[PDB]
């Protein structure tokens, strides 16, 4: 029956393949993402773009439009956000849609119920000619929607900004199984082949959800929280990192999250504080997308007075894992300006 | 070891998914944990 699983894999191999990128920047730095926040984003922004820039919006994010009809995509997307958005009684977990535009745009009435009702998105009027304050004015939205975890999201605001896109999502839960803190003891983490730094890592003896499958020559864990979520690692062997990320896949997943077997071990793993703060734009390019971006951008979805264009798609998010569960957080940040 | 010793005591990556939709919420690898 539902729309989400119709979807659910697009967005996944999405992500997948975004992170494919993320890694072929680096191997040296940590990653962290909001597949969903990234790409809700794009989404709702698609709705306001015409032939080439809108196809390469919903195709670059793996739809393919043949096989499902674009309608479709945001009816969607609407229910995966309403789903989501729902009360986990143990589980804290929240996204919202802004739109900023000035004063002076009127736009396309249509476009503006469409956010509104498909992607149940907000609607706030600024005036961009105070940049300092229209600043602030976004960014305590971010503050206050990711409770005070994400608070910078936009650094340098343009001066001629017509219009922002936002959205954030916030995550907080705890495990089913949570580590004993007296156990919590400080270990090497061997980064790199000569890079060593202390840590520490948080320790439990007992039943856990673990295997390894030689397929992706890995260990797997699987750790629940308390409601309907589910955090998965994956331990590669010595050698097999790269392996690892080009075997990962939706359906692979998919099994793993059908098996609820048991087996003991002796499970070690780090506490952590990690961000990433990304500029999107290069990389959304490798994935093709690139249009939007630039002088044959059409998003005369929005506005008719004028050809607007995207110049910054910036996207950062925030995750800490202890023994006590995980809070974790994400927002993208769009920019629209004239020619 | 017995039982076997698992130790994350180098770069792994990971993932958030929501059970319900099955969508991926977050998706990470960690390099270095004391980079922030
Ligand atoms: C990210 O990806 C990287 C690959 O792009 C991964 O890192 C690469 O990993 C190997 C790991 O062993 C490193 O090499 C080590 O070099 C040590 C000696 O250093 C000198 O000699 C080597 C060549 O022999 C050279 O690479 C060094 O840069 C340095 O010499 C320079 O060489 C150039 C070219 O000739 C010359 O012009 C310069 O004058 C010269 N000198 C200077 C000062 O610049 C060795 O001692 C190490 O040996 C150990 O490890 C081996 C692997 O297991 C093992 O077989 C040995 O027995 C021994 O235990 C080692 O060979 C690479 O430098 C490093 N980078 C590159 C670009 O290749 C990285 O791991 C990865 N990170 C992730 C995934 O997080
Ligand atoms: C929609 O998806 C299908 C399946 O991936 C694509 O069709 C296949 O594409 C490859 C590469 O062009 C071809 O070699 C196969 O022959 C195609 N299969 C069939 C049954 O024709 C398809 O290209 C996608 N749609 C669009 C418009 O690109
Ligand atoms: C996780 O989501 C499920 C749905 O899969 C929630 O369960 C529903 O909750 C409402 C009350 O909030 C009930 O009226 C429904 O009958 C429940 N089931 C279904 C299938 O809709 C659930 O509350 C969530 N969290 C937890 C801790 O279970």
């Amino acid at each position: 029956h539902p729309t989400f699983n119709k979807i659910t894999p697009n967005l996944a191999e999405f992500a997948f393949s975004l992170y494919r990128q993320l890694a072929h920047q680096s191997n040296s730095t940590n990653i962290f993402f909001s597949p969903v926040s990234i790409a809700t984003a794009f989404a709702m922004l698609s709705l306001g773009t015409k032939a080439d820039t809108h196809d390469e919006i919903l195709e670059g994010l793996n739809f393919n439009l043949t096989e499902i009809p674009e309608a479709q995509i945001h009816e969607g997307f609407q229910e995966l956000l309403r789903t989501l958005n729902q009360p986990d009684s143990q589980l804290q977990l929240t996204t919202g849609n802004g739109l900023f535009l000035s004063e002076g745009l009127k736009l396309v009435d249509k476009f503006l119920e469409d956010v509104k009702k498909l992607y149940h998105s907000e609607a706030f009027t600024v005036n961009f000619g105070d940049t300092e304050e229209a600043k602030k004015q976004i960014n305590d939205y971010v503050e206050k929607g990711t409770q005070g975890k994400i608070v910078d999201l936009v650094k340098e605001l343009d001066r001629d900004t017509v219009f922002a896109l936002v959205n954030y999502i916030f995550f907080k839960g705890k495990w089913e199984r949570p580590f004993e803190v007296k156990d919590t003891e400080e270990e090497d983490f061997h980064v790199d082949q000569v890079t060593t730094v202390k840590v520490p890592m948080m320790k439990r003896l007992g039943m856990f959800n673990i295997q390894h499958c030689k397929k992706l020559s890995s260990w797997v864990l699987l750790m629940k929280y308390l409601g309907n979520a589910t955090a998965i690692f994956f331990l590669p062997d010595e050698g097999k990192l790269q392996h690892l990320e080009n075997e990962l896949t939706h359906d692979i997943i998919t099994k793993f999250l059908e098996n609820e077997d048991r087996r003991s071990a002796s499970l070690h793993l780090p506490k952590l504080s990690i961000t990433g703060t990304y500029d999107l734009k290069s990389v959304l390019g490798q994935l093709g997308i690139t249009k939007v971006f630039s002088n044959g951008a059409d998003l005369s979805g929005v506005t008719e007075e004028a050809p607007l264009k995207l110049s910054k798609a910036v996207h950062k998010a925030v995750l800490t894992i202890d023994e006590k569960g995980t809070e974790a957080a994400g927002a993208m940040f769009l920019e629209a300006i004239p020619m | 070891s017995i039982p076997p010793e698992v130790k994350f005591n180098k770069p792994f990556v990971f993932l958030m998914i929501e059970q319900n939709t099955k969508s991926p919420l977050f998706m990470g690898k960690v390099v270095n944990p004391t980079q922030k």
